[PDB]
């Protein structure tokens, strides 16, 4: 079985482990308290918050990749839309935030060749 | 350890009032008395000095910790802590002892996060700090929920 639990720790990591107890990979240094770890609809994407007040774009191995919205308390939940590009974060000030994330087209073209961003780390 | 003679003569140098230039010796000498005032068990006068310090200046790290004592003798954690963080902000946060002394103010008024927040400051600063792992953070964390 091919599974994968990402699994956010309160000694400020990010691991991923197989079915078997096997992990893969080693664990993503945090300088935060961890509270909230998601996936987007297709499990592209990871979502992460916590004890920095902000919420954090995580590539599926665990790269960060950009900050979601910035809060003034910690995020104590950062689900994501079902079927959507939409976030929401709910944090212990009692605000509720709803981010819409857009993704820039990043590109080259010259005569017959043609450059993009695919997955947001690799060039196509 | 003339401790009565420095006693009477702060008490003289407090009835002078403050002045433009000497404005640094007068904490200092209203600082040392409210030190002697707490050790006295004198609450109430040192309080009202510690007032007058900060009145004059605003900034009084020292001060606004000896403020955070005060209320914690009292058990005035609402106003211990704001007292103790105003001083872990001024000082910029190079006292682990008063950061210490902050989360367990927060702790003890039931304000988990910003406890859990104060000892990070605090570990992150000092790693090898101790009493604060368990003492504070472990049993903040416990009572999140």
């Amino acid at each position: 079985r091919n599974d994968i639990l990402a699994v956010a720790d309160w000694g400020q990591k990010v691991s991923f482990y197989q079915l078997s107890g096997k992990q893969i990979g080693k664990d993503r240094a945090l300088n935060f308290d961890p509270c909230c770890i998601s996936y987007f609809t297709k499990g592209e994407y990871i979502l992460l918050g916590g004890s920095d007040k902000q919420v954090s774009l995580f590539t599926k191995d665990g790269v960060r990749l950009g900050t979601v919205g910035e809060q003034n308390s910690w995020v104590w939940t950062c689900q994501a839309k079902p079927d959507s590009n939409y976030v929401v974060v709910g944090c212990q000030d009692g605000t509720i935030s709803f981010y819409q994330l857009i993704f820039s087209t990043v590109h080259g073209l010259y005569k017959d060749r043609y450059a993009y961003r695919d997955s947001m780390t690799d060039v196509i | 350890k003339q401790t009565p003679r420095a006693r009477n003569q702060l008490k003289r140098i407090a009835k002078m009032n403050w002045n433009a230039i000497d404005a640094e010796e007068f904490e200092k000498s209203w600082l040392l008395l409210a030190d002697i005032y707490i050790q006295s068990a004198k609450y109430d006068m040192a309080e009202d000095l510690l007032k007058r310090c900060l009145r004059h200046n605003r900034s009084c790290c020292k001060a606004y910790e000896y403020m955070g004592y005060i209320m914690e003798k009292e058990q005035a954690y609402t106003d211990a802590a704001l007292n103790y963080e105003m001083a872990w902000k001024y000082s910029n946060r190079t006292n682990p002892a008063v950061g210490y002394k902050l989360a367990f103010n927060y702790l003890k008024a039931k304000r988990y996060v910003d406890s859990i927040d104060i000892c990070h400051q605090v570990l992150e600063a000092h790693p090898t700090y101790p009493k604060i792992r368990k003492d504070i953070l472990d049993k903040a964390r416990a009572s999140l929920r």
